[PDB]
């Protein structure tokens, strides 16, 4: 199957480029956030 | 060591360019001034009557 | 010195022109050639 | 927030040239390397 796949090259050139693309979208479409809230077995109540 | 990197020139850019990179790095980040802190540090004890 | 162990000699190897037996850059015309001649023979001066 | 923020970019970039030139040291070739450098893009996919 890698030895068919050499006699191509041509075909996964252009599908390699797709998953970069593909890739590029994922990245930016993947919001940013730093650290995220962890269950600590506490929390507070705040009464104004 | 010479003739090492005589058969290996590739090698020997690779670290000359890996300095560089880290040099110009450095200057980003790197303060500026006339002199350095040359000047001993000085204490004064301001009182009044 | 680091750099004179390590890329200096590769530059050398790899970037140098060969120069021919005998050949010290007194057969140059111009600048480069007076000054070759000159200092060829300044070196005779200084060794005698 | 506003002063010291995004800076992950540009260390990421110096992360890939470090690598190449590495990598380019260890083959001796500076096209070698790109036979490794392409394989980046197939791992990240996967964690995006
Ligand atoms: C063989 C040429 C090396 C290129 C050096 C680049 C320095 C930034
Ligand atoms: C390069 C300087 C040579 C001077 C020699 C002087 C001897 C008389
Ligand atoms: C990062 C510098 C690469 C230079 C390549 C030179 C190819 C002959």
């Amino acid at each position: 199957s890698v030895g068919g796949i050499l006699r191509s090259t041509g075909r996964y050139l252009v599908l390699y480029l797709i998953i970069v693309v593909g890739m590029a979208y994922l990245f930016v479409r993947l919001p940013s956030s730093f650290l995220p809230d962890e269950d600590q077995g506490v929390f507070m109540t705040m009464v104004q | 060591m010479p003739n090492f990197f005589i058969d290996r020139p590739i090698f020997a850019w690779v670290i000359a360019i890996i300095i560089m990179l880290a040099g110009g790095l450095a200057i980003l980040k790197l303060p500026v001034a006339q002199y350095p802190t040359i000047a001993p540090p000085a204490v004064t004890i301001s009182a009044s009557y | 010195v680091l750099v004179a162990l390590i890329l200096t000699p590769a530059l050398c190897a790899t970037m140098l022109k060969p120069i021919a037996k005998g050949d010290h850059g007194e057969g140059k015309k111009g600048f480069f050639g007076w000054f070759n001649r000159m200092f060829e023979k300044s070196t005779h001066h200084y060794t005698d | 927030e506003r002063l010291s923020g995004n800076q992950a970019p540009s260390l990421y970039a110096i992360s890939l040239i470090v690598v190449f030139l590495c990598l380019a040291a260890l083959y001796e070739s500076w096209s070698i390397p790109f036979s490794v450098m392409l394989v980046v893009p197939l791992g990240v996919i996967g964690a995006l």
